[PDB]
C-alpha cells in the first residue's frame, strides 16, 4: 500500500526514542542504543502493518466479488 | 538637580528657544527638535538643494517622455524649446503656423 | 530676538546632539556601539525577500507572474478583427437585419449588437451554437464578416 | 475553479434532465416501513383523538419525575424514628401534582398543535411553534419578568428542532448511497453493484 | 489592594444557608437499587409502547427536564414534617 | 539615586545589590489611580448588574432587531430587483415560499 | 506606587478654584426618547433605499397596469 | 511547493536538537528561512497553470497539498509576519507553542483535502488553550471562549467533511463535487461563521487577543482570521454556492448587522487592544460578503482587502504591545502626551492609523474599492449601506488619537532600537502595497 | 431533452480519448486552451476532464476582454484628447465600442447573483422605448420619462 511506509516508520522511532529520552528529564543524545532499537524495530512494524492491511483489502476485494459487486479489471488493479 | 552624565552630550538651548521655556533634550524627533540650529545647517541645505535639483532633473526627464500632447497649441508654447512632440501650433481661424 | 549674529547666514548655535534616537547614550571615546544579534539575519532575510519579489516581479517572463500581460498581444490582434468586423457591420445593413432576428431569439436588445460581434470566440456562444440555443444563422453571419 | 477571474461553483442545465438510473440491478430493503399504529397515533385530524393518543407519553414522563422526587424525600425519612405524619400523605400530592402538570401541559401542546393544523389545513413549522409558545405562555403564568419572554420562546424552539432534525433531515438525505457511483455522478466509472449491501436485518426489537 | 467583585448578603447569612447542605446523608445503594430495578422493567416494556412523532418525543424529552430536580436540590430543601 | 541599566558595549550586567535604583525599563512606567482602577474593573464586569428589565428588552428590540429586521427586508427587495432586472425567473430563497426550482442561472442560457 | 491623590493649589489663585464641579448626572438617554430618533435618523440615513423602492413601485405598478390593459384589449379583439 | 512544506516540517523539528540557549537564534533563522522557500514556492509557481500553480500528493487524499490565488497569498504572509512574532516572545516553551502553532497554522492552508484540513487547524487547539491562559498575564475565561467556539464550529465542519466522504466518495477539493444540501452547507458555513468573527459569535477574539502575548495576537490578527477566507474559497463555494445564493439576503444581514455592531461596540472600549480587536471583526464582514456574491471583483477583492489587513493589523498589535512594554497600561485615559513623549513611536502609529481607515496610499483603499466595487455589482445599495456607516470606524479612532496625542505627562516613552526593527519589515510591506504593488 | 446513461458513458469514454490525446505530446499553454470541449451535459461536474478545461478556457477568454476593454479606453482617450470640442460628434463610435467591450466584459461572468452591468444605459433605454410604446398605443398615460436618442457619449 503507502509507498512512505518505511521511511515514515524509521522517522517514528526517532520520535520514540527522543520522546522517551525527553519524557525522563534525560536530553534526546542520551542512550544511543535505544535510538536504533527504536528505529528499526518502528520501521518493521510499520512495513508489516502496510501488508497486513494490504492483505486485508485483497481479502475484501475478493469477498465483494463473491457477494456480486462487477469490479473491472482496472479496479482489481487498485487493490495489489 | 546635578544634571546627568549624559547631559554633556546633548545640545544646549538654541538663540531662537526663549529663556523661560523648558523642553527635555532627551527626546529624539525625526522633524528635528523644540528650536534646531544645528551646526552644519549650511552644508546639509547645500546637500539637499543639490539632491532637489538632481531629482528635479530625473522627474523632467521622465515627464518629457511621458508628456503626451495630442492637439497642436493655438500659439508658440515654451515646450517647444525641449520637447520634440508638440504638434505645429495652428491659430484660431485654422492656419498653420 | 532676531538671528543669532543678525545675519541669516550665519553657523547654528547648538552643537551636540538635538536628542538621543532610540534612547542611546554616544561612548565617550567614539567606540562604536555593539550591533544587537537580530540585526545581521534580519537584514539578510528581509532584503533577501524583498530582492526576490522584485526579481520575481520584473525579471520573470509575461504571463508567469502577471497573467494579464500575456493577454495584451492577443487582444490587440481580436482587437484588429472586431474593428474591421463592426465596420463591415455598420456599411452592410442586410446582415444588421439577420442580426436583429439572432438577438431577439436569444433574448438580447437591439443594441447588444456589437456584444454579440464581440463575443464570436466565447463558452456561451461557441457551446450554444453547438447545442442549437444559438440559431444557425450567427455562424453565416460571423463568416461573411470574416469571422 | 480556484481562480479570481470566474464565479465559483458551476451551473446546471434545467431543461436538460438525466434519466433515473438504478443503484443496482436488485434492491433488498432491510429498513421496515411505518407502522399502523405509528400513522394512527400521527392522525391530527381529530384533536380530541390525537391530543388523548399522545397524552400517555406526558403523563409516563411526569410519573417519572414525581416518582423521583417522592423517592428522594422518602429515603432521607428515618425509619427509625416514629414519625406523627403519613408518610403517603406527604409524598402523594408530590407525584400526583407533577403528573398532572405534565399532561395538562403536554395537552396543551398536543391540542394547540392539531387545531393550528386543522384551521391552517397545512403541515407547517408554524404549528409548532404556536403550540409551543402556547405551552411555555401556561408555563409562565406567574412567574418573574425574564420568564414570559424565555419560556415561549424555549417550547416554540423545541418542535422546531424536532421538525428539522426529525423529518426534514431524513428526507432531505434520503437519495445518497455511499456505494457504487455517487448518486448524482452515474457516468463516472466506479463498480457498480448487483445488489445493496444489507449491513443489518430489520429489527425485531 | 485590588479591586473585587461585591458579594451579595452577609457573610454570616451566606454561610448559614451554606450550612444547611450539612444533614445525614443516605447512601446512594437504596436509590441505584429502585433505579436498576425500575430501569429494566422500563426497557422491557417501552420494545412495546406504540411509535410516538417526534415532535411529541422531544417536548417530552424538555418537560422531563424541566421537572427533573437535581438530588442536592431536594436534600437542602427536605424537612421532616407533615 | 538612580543609575544606567543599559550599556551599549554590551558588557551589561544587573547589579541587583545596587543601593541606587537602576533605571530600567520600569522607571517610565506611569503610577496608577486607585479610583481608574476600580473604574476599569466596573467597565469590563458590567455583566454582574445586567438586569432583564422591560425597558432593557425593548431598547434591544427596537435596535437590534429593528436593524436586522430592516436590514433582512432590504436585501430581499434588492434581490428582488435584481431578479427582475437580469430577467431570472423568481429564484427560491430559503424563507421565501416559491414555487420555483430556479437557483443558480444557467451560464450557457441566454436570459 | 499609586500616584498622589493630593491636588496642586499653586496656579488657584491666577486660574480659579475647583470647587465648581459639573451638573450632569453621566446617563444617557431616555429608551422612549431613543426609540423615536433611531427610527427617524436612519430612514434620514436610508435615503437610497426609499428612492430605489419607490420607483419600483412605480415601475411594477405601470407594468401591471399595461398588462390589464393590454389583456382587455386582446380579449374583446 | 515541496521545499516550502519540508521546510515548514523542519522548523518544529530543529527545536529538539537546539542547545536550549540557541534556540531564539535558530528559530529566527529557520523563520527567515521559511520565508525564503515560501520565495521559491511563489518562483516555481507559473500563472499559465491557472487552476492549481502546483499540487503534490505524499501517498494519500490527506497528503495532498497545492497552492491557488488565495493559498499562495496566505501563505506568503503567514512567511512574513512569523519573523516578527519569534521575535517578540522568549523562552522556549513560548517558542516551542508558538512554532507548532505556525507549522499546523501553515501547513492548513495549503491542504486541499477538508478532513486534513480539520487535522491540521485543529491541532493548534490546546495550545491556544495554554497560551492565552498562561500564569500571570493570560485569563482562563478567555481561554475557554476561544477553545470552546472553535470546537464547536470545527466538529459541525467535520460532519460536513464527513458526510461529503460518505455520499460523493472523496472530500479532496481537485474532485469537482457539488451539493444542494442545506445541512451540509450550514455545517461547513458554521466554522467560517465563527472562525472569521461574525456578529454573534465574535465575542471569542476580542478576550483572546487582549490576554494573549503580543506574537499571539500578531499571529493571531495576522493570519488566523484569514483562515476563513481559505476555507471559503477552498472548501465552500466550489461546493455550496447554491445555498449561499440560497441564502445571500440572510447573509447580507448577518454580515452587515456584524460591521454596525461591531463599530458601536468599538465605541465603549478603552483599552487599546480590544479597540484593535473590534476593528478587526468590522473588516471581516466586508471581506465575507465580497466572496459570497460569487463574482471575480469580490473573490479578488476579499484575498486582497485580507492582505492589507494582515499587514495592518500586525503592526498596531506590534505598537500596542511595545507600548505596553514601556508603561505596564492600556487604558487611553492613562496614556497621554504621546506625541511629544514619543514622536518616532507616534509617527508609526498615526502612520497605521491611518492604514486602518483606508487611505489612499494605504493597501486598504484598494482593497476597499475593489470590495465595495464587487458589492455595487451586486446592488447599489449594497455598497451604500457599508459605504456610509464607514464614519463610525473614524469617530473611534479619532477619539483614541485626540485622547493620545496631547495631554500632560511626565514619562519619556519611547521606542527603543528593536522596537523600530520589528516594524520596520511591515512599515515597508504597507508602503509597497500601497504604491499598488498589492 | 434526455440524456440516456448510454450515452453518458460514451461522452465519458470520448472525454478520456481526448485526454490521452492531449497527454501524448507536452504543451505549455495546456490550461490555456483556444477552445472548447463542447458537450451537451446537464452539469459540467459530471466530466472533471471537461469542468476543468472549459474553465481554463473562460479565464483565459476573460483575461483577452480586460485586456480588449483597456485598449478601447485607450483609443477612446486618445480621440476624445485630440478632437477638443467635437468630440461628442467624432467619438460617438469608438464610445459605443468601448461600451460594448466593458458589458462583454463584465456581463459573460457576473456571477450568480451579480445584475447586468448597463454600460450605456441600454437596458433602461430599451425599457423606456417599451413602455411608451405599450402606454402609446393602448391610450395609457406613461409617468415616466421617454426613451433618449443619447444618453451617454455613445450608449
Ligand atoms: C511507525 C508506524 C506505526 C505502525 C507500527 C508501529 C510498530 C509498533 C511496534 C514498534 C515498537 C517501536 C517502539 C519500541 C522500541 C523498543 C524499545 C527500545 O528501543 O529498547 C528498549 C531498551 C531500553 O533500554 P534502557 O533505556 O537502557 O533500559 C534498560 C535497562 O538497562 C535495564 O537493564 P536490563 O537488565 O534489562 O538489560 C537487558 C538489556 C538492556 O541492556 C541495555 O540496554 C544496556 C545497553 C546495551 C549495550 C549497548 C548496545 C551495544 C550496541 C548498540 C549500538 C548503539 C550504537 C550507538 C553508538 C554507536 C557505538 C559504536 O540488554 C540488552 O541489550 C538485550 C539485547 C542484547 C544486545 C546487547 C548488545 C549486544 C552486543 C552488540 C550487538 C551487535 C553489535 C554491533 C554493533 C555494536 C556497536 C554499533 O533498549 C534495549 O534494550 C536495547 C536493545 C538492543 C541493544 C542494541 C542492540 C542493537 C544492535 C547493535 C547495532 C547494530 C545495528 C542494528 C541492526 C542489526 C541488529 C544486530
Ligand atoms: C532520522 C534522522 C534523524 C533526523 C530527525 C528526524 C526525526 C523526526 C522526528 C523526531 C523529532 C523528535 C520528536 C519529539 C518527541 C518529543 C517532543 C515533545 O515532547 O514535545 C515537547 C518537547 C519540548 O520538551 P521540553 O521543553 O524539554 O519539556 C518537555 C518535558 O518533557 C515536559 O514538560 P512540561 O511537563 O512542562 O509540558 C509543558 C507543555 C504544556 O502542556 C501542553 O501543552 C500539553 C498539550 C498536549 C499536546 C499538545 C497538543 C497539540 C500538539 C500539536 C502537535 C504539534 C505539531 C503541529 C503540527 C500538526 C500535526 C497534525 O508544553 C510542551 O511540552 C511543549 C508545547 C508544544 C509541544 C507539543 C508538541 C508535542 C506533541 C507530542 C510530542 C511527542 C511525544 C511522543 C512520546 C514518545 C514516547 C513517550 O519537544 C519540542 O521541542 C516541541 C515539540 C516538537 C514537536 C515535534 C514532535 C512531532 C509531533 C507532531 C505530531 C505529528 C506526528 C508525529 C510524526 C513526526 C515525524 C515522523
Ligand atoms: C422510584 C425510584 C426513583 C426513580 C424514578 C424512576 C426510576 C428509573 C426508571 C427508569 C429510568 C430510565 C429512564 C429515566 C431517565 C433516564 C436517566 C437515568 O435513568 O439515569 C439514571 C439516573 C441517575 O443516574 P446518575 O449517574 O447517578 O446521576 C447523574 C446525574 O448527574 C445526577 O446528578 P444531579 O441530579 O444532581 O444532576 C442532574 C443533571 C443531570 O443532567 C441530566 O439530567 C442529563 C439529561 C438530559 C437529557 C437526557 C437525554 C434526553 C433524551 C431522552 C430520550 C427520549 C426522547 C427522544 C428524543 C429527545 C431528544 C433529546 O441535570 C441537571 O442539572 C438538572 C437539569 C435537568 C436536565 C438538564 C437539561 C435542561 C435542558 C432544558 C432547557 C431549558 C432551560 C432553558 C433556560 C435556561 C436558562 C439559561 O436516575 C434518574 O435520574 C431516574 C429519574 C427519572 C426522572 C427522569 C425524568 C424524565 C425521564 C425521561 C425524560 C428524558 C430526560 C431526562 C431528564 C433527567 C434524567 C436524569
Ligand atoms: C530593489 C529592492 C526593492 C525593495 C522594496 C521593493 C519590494 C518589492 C517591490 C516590487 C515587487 C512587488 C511584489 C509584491 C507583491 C506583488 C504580487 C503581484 O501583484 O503579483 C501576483 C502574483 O501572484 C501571487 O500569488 C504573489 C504572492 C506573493 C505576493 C506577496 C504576498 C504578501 C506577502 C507580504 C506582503 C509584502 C509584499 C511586498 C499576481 O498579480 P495579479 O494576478 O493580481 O495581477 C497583477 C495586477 N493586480
Ligand atoms: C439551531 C436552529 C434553532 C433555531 C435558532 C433560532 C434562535 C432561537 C430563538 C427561539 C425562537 C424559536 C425558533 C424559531 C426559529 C425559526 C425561524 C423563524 C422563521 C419562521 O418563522 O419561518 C418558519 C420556517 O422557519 C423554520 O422553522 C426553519 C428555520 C430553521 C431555523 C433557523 C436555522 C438556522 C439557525 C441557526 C442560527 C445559529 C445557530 C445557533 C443557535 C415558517 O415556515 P412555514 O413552513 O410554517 O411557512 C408558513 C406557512 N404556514
Ligand atoms: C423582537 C425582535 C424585533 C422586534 C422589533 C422589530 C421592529 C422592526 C420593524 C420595522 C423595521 C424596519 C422596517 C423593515 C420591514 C418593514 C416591513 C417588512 C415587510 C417588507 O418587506 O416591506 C418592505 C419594506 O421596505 C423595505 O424594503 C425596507 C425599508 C426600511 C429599510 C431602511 C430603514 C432604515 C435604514 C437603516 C439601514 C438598514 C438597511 C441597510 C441596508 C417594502 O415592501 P416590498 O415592496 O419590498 O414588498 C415585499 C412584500 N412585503
Ligand atoms: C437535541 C438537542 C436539543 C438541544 C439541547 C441543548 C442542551 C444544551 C446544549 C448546549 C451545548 C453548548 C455547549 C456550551 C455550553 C456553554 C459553556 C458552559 C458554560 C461554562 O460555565 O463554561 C465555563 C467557561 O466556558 C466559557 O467561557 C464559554 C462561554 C460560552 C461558550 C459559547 C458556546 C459556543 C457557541 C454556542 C453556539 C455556537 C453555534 C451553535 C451551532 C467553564 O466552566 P468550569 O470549567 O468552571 O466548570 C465548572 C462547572 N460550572
Ligand atoms: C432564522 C435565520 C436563519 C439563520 C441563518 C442565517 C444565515 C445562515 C445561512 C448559511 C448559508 C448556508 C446554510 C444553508 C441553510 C442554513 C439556514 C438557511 C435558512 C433556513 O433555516 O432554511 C431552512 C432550511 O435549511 C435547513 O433545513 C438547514 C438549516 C440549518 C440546520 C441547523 C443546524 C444544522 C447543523 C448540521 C451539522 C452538519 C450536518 C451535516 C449532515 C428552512 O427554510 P425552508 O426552505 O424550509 O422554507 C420554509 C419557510 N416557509
Amino acid at each position: 500500500g503507502w509507498e512512505y511506509a518505511g521511511t515514515y516508520g524509521a522517522l517514528c522511532g526517532m520520535v520514540y526514542a527522543i520522546g522517551s529520552n525527553v519524557i525522563s528529564g534525560r536530553a534526546w543524545f542520551r542512550r544511543p542504543w535505544v535510538h536504533v532499537t527504536s528505529v528499526t524495530l518502528s520501521y518493521l512494524g510499520s512495513k508489516l502493518l502496510d501488508e497486513v492491511q494490504d492483505t486485508y483489502y485483497l481479502e475484501h476485494l475478493k469477498r465483494v466479488e463473491r457477494k456480486g459487486l462487477q469490479v473491472t479489471e482496472e479496479h482489481k488493479k487498485l487493490f495489489s | 538637580v546635578p544634571e546627568p552624565p549624559y547631559a554633556k552630550y546633548l545640545a544646549n538651548k538654541s538663540h531662537y528657544c526663549p529663556p523661560d521655556f523648558h523642553y527635555s533634550r532627551e527626546i529624539y524627533a525625526p522633524y528635528g527638535g523644540y528650536f534646531n540650529d544645528p551646526k552644519g545647517w549650511r552644508t546639509n541645505t547645500a546637500i539637499a538643494t543639490l539632491v532637489m535639483l538632481a531629482g528635479a532633473y530625473a522627474v523632467f526627464c521622465f515627464g518629457n517622455a511621458r508628456e503626451e500632447r495630442l492637439r497642436a497649441p493655438k500659439g508658440w508654447i515654451p515646450s517647444q524649446l525641449w520637447n520634440d512632440n508638440v504638434p505645429t501650433p495652428v491659430d484660431y481661424r485654422g492656419k498653420v503656423l | 530676538s532676531g538671528h543669532p549674529n543678525g545675519s541669516f547666514w550665519s553657523e547654528g548655535t547648538q552643537v551636540g546632539l538635538n536628542g538621543f534616537k532610540y534612547g542611546e547614550i554616544p561612548l565617550p571615546n567614539g567606540q562604536p556601539r555593539k550591533k544587537l544579534w537580530l540585526e545581521n539575519i534580519w537584514n539578510i532575510g528581509y532584503g533577501g525577500f524583498f530582492l526576490g519579489a522584485f526579481c520575481l516581479y520584473y525579471g520573470a517572463p509575461p504571463g508567469h507572474v502577471i497573467p494579464s500581460q500575456w493577454a495584451t498581444p492577443k487582444a490587440k490582434d481580436e482587437y484588429a478583427v472586431d474593428m474591421k468586423m463592426i465596420d463591415k457591420y455598420n456599411e452592410r445593413p442586410d446582415l444588421q437585419a439577420r442580426l436583429s432576428i439572432v438577438l431577439k431569439d436569444l433574448n438580447m436588445i437591439e443594441e447588444e449588437a456589437y456584444d454579440l460581434i464581440m463575443m464570436r470566440k466565447d463558452y456561451k456562444v461557441l457551446l450554444g451554437l453547438h447545442s442549437g440555443r444559438v440559431p444557425a444563422d450567427l455562424k453565416a453571419i460571423y463568416e461573411e464578416l470574416e469571422a | 475553479t480556484f481562480n479570481y477571474v470566474i464565479p465559483y461553483g458551476g451551473s446546471s442545465s434545467y431543461t436538460i434532465n438525466n434519466e433515473p438510473v438504478k443503484a443496482e440491478e436488485v434492491t433488498v430493503d432491510f429498513s421496515k416501513e411505518p407502522s399502523a399504529s405509528s400513522l394512527k397515533l400521527a392522525d391530527k385530524s381529530d384533536w380530541i383523538a390525537y391530543t388523548f393518543n399522545n397524552v400517555p407519553l406526558m403523563a409516563t414522563v411526569g410519573l417519572l419525575a414525581g416518582a423521583h422526587e417522592a423517592f428522594l424525600h422518602y429515603e432521607r425519612t428515618p425509619i427509625y424514628g416514629k414519625r406523627t405524619y403519613n408518610i403517603i400523605k406527604k409524598l402523594a400530592p408530590i407525584v400526583i401534582n407533577k403528573t398532572a402538570y405534565a399532561t395538562l401541559l403536554g395537552a396543551i401542546f398536543c391540542a394547540t398543535d392539531a387545531l393550528y393544523e386543522n384551521y391552517s389545513g397545512k403541515k407547517s413549522y408554524t404549528s409548532g411553534m404556536v403550540a409551543g409558545a402556547a405551552t411555555g405562555a401556561v408555563f409562565a403564568i406567574g412567574r418573574p419578568l425574564p420568564q414570559p419572554l424565555v419560556w415561549p420562546l424555549v417550547f416554540a424552539a423545541a418542535p422546531v428542532i424536532a421538525d428539522l432534525f426529525g423529518e426534514v433531515y431524513p428526507e432531505s438525505m434520503k437519495s445518497a448511497r455511499g456505494y457504487g457511483t455517487p448518486y448524482g455522478f452515474e457516468n463516472l466509472d466506479d463498480a457498480v453493484p448487483t445488489r445493496n449491501p444489507i449491513r443489518r436485518n430489520p429489527h425485531h426489537y | 489592594d485590588e479591586p473585587k467583585h461585591q458579594i451579595p448578603g452577609n457573610a454570616l447569612d451566606n454561610w448559614a444557608f451554606l450550612r444547611t447542605y450539612a444533614k445525614p446523608l443516605p447512601d446512594m445503594i437504596h436509590y441505584y437499587y429502585y433505579v436498576y430495578l425500575f430501569g429494566f422493567f422500563f426497557v422491557y416494556k417501552v420494545a412495546d409502547f406504540p411509535e410516538y412523532s417526534p415532535r411529541v418525543l422531544v417536548m417530552a424529552a424538555l418537560i422531563g427536564s424541566l421537572f427533573y430536580v437535581r438530588r442536592d436540590w431536594v436534600h437542602r430543601e427536605f424537612k421532616d414534617s407533615p | 539615586s538612580s543609575r544606567i541599566a543599559g550599556d551599549t558595549t554590551g558588557k551589561y550586567t544587573p547589579n541587583i545589590f545596587s543601593p541606587e535604583t537602576p533605571m530600567d525599563r520600569s522607571f517610565s512606567h506611569v503610577p496608577k489611580n486607585p479610583f481608574w482602577e476600580a473604574w476599569v474593573f466596573r467597565r469590563d464586569n458590567i455583566q454582574r448588574e445586567f438586569v432583564w428589565t422591560w425597558q432593557t428588552i425593548f431598547d434591544l428590540a427596537t435596535f437590534v432587531g429593528g436593524l436586522y429586521v430592516a436590514m433582512y427586508a432590504t436585501a430581499s427587495f434588492c434581490s428582488r430587483q435584481n431578479d427582475k432586472r437580469n430577467g431570472y425567473p423568481e429564484r427560491n430563497y430559503y424563507f421565501s415560499d416559491s414555487k420555483s426550482n430556479f437557483v443558480i442561472p444557467d451560464e450557457r442560457e441566454f436570459y | 506606587n499609586y500616584a498622589s491623590l493630593k491636588a496642586d493649589t499653586s496656579m488657584d489663585h491666577v486660574f480659579g478654584d475647583s470647587t465648581n464641579k459639573l451638573n450632569y448626572d453621566f446617563q444617557l438617554m431616555s429608551s422612549k426618547e431613543a426609540f423615536f430618533w433611531n427610527y427617524t435618523l436612519y430612514p434620514i440615513v436610508g435615503f437610497p433605499i426609499f428612492l430605489y423602492l419607490y420607483q419600483f413601485n412605480k415601475l411594477e405598478n405601470f407594468e401591471a397596469e399595461i398588462a390589464a390593459a393590454k389583456a382587455a384589449k386582446a380579449a374583446s379583439e | 511547493m515541496s521545499l516550502y512544506l519540508f521546510m515548514l516540517f523542519l522548523q518544529p523539528l530543529s527545536l529538539s536538537f537546539v542547545s536550549r540557549s540557541f534556540s531564539k537564534i535558530s528559530s529566527l533563522m529557520m523563520s527567515f528561512a521559511t520565508l525564503w522557500s515560501a520565495v521559491y514556492m511563489w518562483f516555481t509557481s507559473n500563472g499559465a497553470n491557472q487552476t492549481f500553480y502546483q499540487v503534490v500528493s505524499w501517498g494519500s487524499d490527506w497528503s495532498t497539498f497545492g497552492v491557488c490565488y488565495t493559498s499562495l497569498y496566505i501563505s506568503l504572509l503567514c512567511a512574513f509576519i512569523f519573523p516578527i512574532c519569534v521575535i517578540l516572545v522568549q523562552g522556549y516553551r513560548a517558542l516551542s507553542i508558538l512554532i507548532c502553532i505556525q507549522t499546523a497554522v501553515s501547513l492548513s492552508i495549503v491542504s486541499l483535502h477538508m478532513l486534513a484540513f480539520y487535522a491540521l487547524f485543529e491541532s493548534s487547539l490546546l495550545l491556544f488553550f495554554i497560551l492565552i491562559g498562561r500564569r500571570k498575564y493570560g485569563s482562563l475565561s478567555a481561554a475557554y471562549n476561544i477553545s470552546i467556539y472553535t470546537f464547536i464550529s470545527a466538529l459541525g465542519f467535520l460532519i460536513s467533511a464527513f458526510w461529503l466522504n460518505w455520499s460523493f466518495g472523496s472530500v479532496c477539493a481537485l474532485l469537482p463535487n457539488e451539493e444542494a444540501n442545506s445541512f451540509v452547507a450550514f455545517g461547513i458555513f458554521i466554522l467560517l461563521w465563527v472562525k472569521a468573527p461574525l456578529v454573534p459569535f465574535h465575542l471569542w477574539l476580542p478576550e483572546a487577543h487582549v490576554y494573549a502575548p503580543t506574537a499571539g495576537s500578531v499571529l493571531l490578527a495576522g493570519v488566523l482570521l484569514k483562515i476563513s477566507i481559505v476555507g471559503l474559497h477552498v472548501f465552500f463555494l466550489p461546493i455550496c454556492a447554491s445555498s449561499i445564493v440560497k441564502a445571500f439576503p440572510l447573509i447580507l444581514s448577518i454580515c452587515l448587522g456584524s460591521f454596525i455592531f461591531s463599530s458601536f461596540s468599538t465605541l465603549k472600549q478603552i483599552d487599546l487592544k480590544k479597540i484593535v480587536a473590534y476593528s478587526s471583526i468590522s473588516h471581516m464582514a466586508i471581506v465575507f460578503l465580497s466572496s459570497a456574491t460569487n463574482s471575480g471583483l469580490g473573490i479578488q477583492g476579499a484575498v486582497l482587502y485580507c492582505i492589507a489587513h494582515g499587514l495592518i493589523s500586525p503592526g498596531l498589535f506590534l505598537l500596542v504591545g511595545i507600548l505596553y512594554k514601556n508603561t505596564n497600561t492600556k487604558l487611553v485615559f492613562y496614556l497621554r502626551g504621546l506625541s511629544q513623549q514619543a514622536p518616532v513611536w507616534w509617527s508609526v502609529w498615526v502612520f497605521f492609523m491611518l492604514g486602518n481607515l483606508a487611505f489612499p496610499l494605504f493597501p486598504n483603499f484598494i482593497a476597499e474599492v475593489v470590495c465595495l466595487s464587487a458589492l455595487f455589482k451586486n446592488h447599489e445599495l449594497y455598497a451604500y449601506a457599508f459605504i456610509f456607516f464607514s464614519f463610525v470606524g473614524t469617530v473611534y479612532s479619532s477619539t483614541v488619537l485626540g485622547r493620545l496625542k496631547g495631554g500632560v505627562s511626565s514619562q519619556c516613552v519611547d521606542a527603543s532600537r528593536l522596537d523600530v526593527i520589528s516594524w520596520n519589515p511591515l512599515v515597508l510591506a504597507t508602503v509597497v502595497t500601497g504604491i499598488g504593488y498589492m | 431533452t434526455t440524456a440516456t446513461i448510454e450515452e453518458r458513458r460514451a461522452f465519458h469514454k470520448e472525454v478520456l480519448d481526448i485526454v490521452q490525446s492531449k497527454l501524448a505530446n507536452k504543451n505549455s499553454e495546456w490550461a490555456r486552451p483556444e477552445e472548447p470541449i463542447l458537450h451537451n451535459l446537464k452539469s459540467e461536474k459530471e466530466e472533471p476532464h471537461v469542468y476543468y478545461h472549459n474553465n481554463n478556457f473562460r479565464v483565459t477568454r476573460q483575461l483577452i476582454h480586460f485586456e480588449k476593454t483597456k485598449i478601447f479606453e485607450d483609443e477612446l482617450d486618445k480621440c476624445m484628447r485630440t478632437h477638443g470640442e467635437a468630440k461628442y460628434r467624432k467619438c460617438q463610435e469608438i464610445a459605443k465600442r468601448f461600451q460594448a467591450s466593458c458589458r462583454v466584459a463584465s456581463n459573460l461572468e457576473r456571477g450568480p447573483n451579480a445584475r447586468k452591468r448597463d454600460v450605456g444605459f441600454i437596458y433602461q433605454n430599451n425599457k423606456l422605448r417599451e413602455l411608451e410604446k405599450d402606454a402609446k398605443e393602448l391610450g395609457l398615460n406613461n409617468p415616466f420619462p421617454p426613451s433618449s436618442p443619447r444618453t451617454t457619449i455613445g450608449y
